This record gives structure tokens, C-alpha cells and sequence, in this order.
């Protein structure tokens, strides 16, 4: 409230293993996307 | 011949020395309690808190609109200004 009071209305707990096979994706059966732009300075996740 | 700070980012008691938080709540960080036999055996018998940093609540050593100024000049003070 008003950056003046805080109330922990609950808690979410996460457990995680390191490794792969789970990744974030910006959107939800084969073949990778590869949107690549040349010449423009570009943030990448290659 | 019979309150360790543990992992908390502050020590109990000392919290009365004008430390500030954004919020804090208590339940029964790890603030273990121990009883000791002649410093020779130790048995725990635990406090927990949650906090958010910031300001709005302050620990004070002793206790509605005004403010005082306990000031002491020309001598080596421990100030908290």
C-alpha cells in the first residue's frame, strides 16, 4: 500500500534441479524457430 | 550451571538500536535458541522472522506527533543522526 506498507499475502515455494529440458519460452511439434536478423545489433540467445 | 544470530541479517536485542525495515513478522531466518551446561553442552529448544527492507518501522531501546532531540555537545558522542 502506497509503497508504505507491505503484507505477505502468501508464499510460493519452488524447487528446481539444474539441467535442461525445462526452459522459458515466450509462447507455447518439431523443428526449431530461428528468427535471425543480420547487420542490426541484436540481443541474442544462440 | 545452565538466542544466536544464526543466519539473520540482524541480531536480536541489537535490533533495538534504530535498525529500520520495510516490514517484519515473527513466528515460532533461523534464530535458534540454545541452553548450555557450563558452556560444555548445548541443546536447542527456534524463532523465525520474515522481513522486507526499507523504512517505516524502527527498533528503539525504550518507548504522538512531536520529535525530541537528545543532543550532547563538545564530547565524543555515539550519535544516530
Amino acid at each position: 500500500w502506497a509503497y508504505s506498507k507491505y503484507y505477505t499475502i502468501g508464499t510460493l515455494y519452488v524447487s528446481w534441479s539444474d539441467g535442461d529440458g525445462i526452459t522459458g519460452v515466450p509462447q507455447p511439434g518439431v523443428s526449431s524457430f530461428m528468427n535471425v536478423t543480420l547487420d542490426k545489433c541484436t540481443k541474442y540467445n544462440i | 550451571r545452565w538466542i544466536n544470530t544464526g543466519n539473520c541479517p540482524f541480531s536480536f536485542g541489537k535490533v533495538n538500536n534504530f535498525v529500520k525495515f520495510g516490514s517484519v513478522c515473527f513466528s515460532l531466518c533461523a534464530m535458534p535458541i540454545v541452553a548450555n551446561w557450563a558452556y560444555s553442552k548445548y541443546y536447542t529448544i527456534t524463532l523465525y522472522v520474515s522481513w522486507s527492507d526499507g523504512d517505516g518501522i524502527t527498533g528503539v531501546p525504550q518507548p504522538g506527533v512531536s520529535s525530541f532531540m537528545n543532543v550532547t555537545l563538545d564530547k565524543c558522542t555515539k550519535y544516530n543522526i
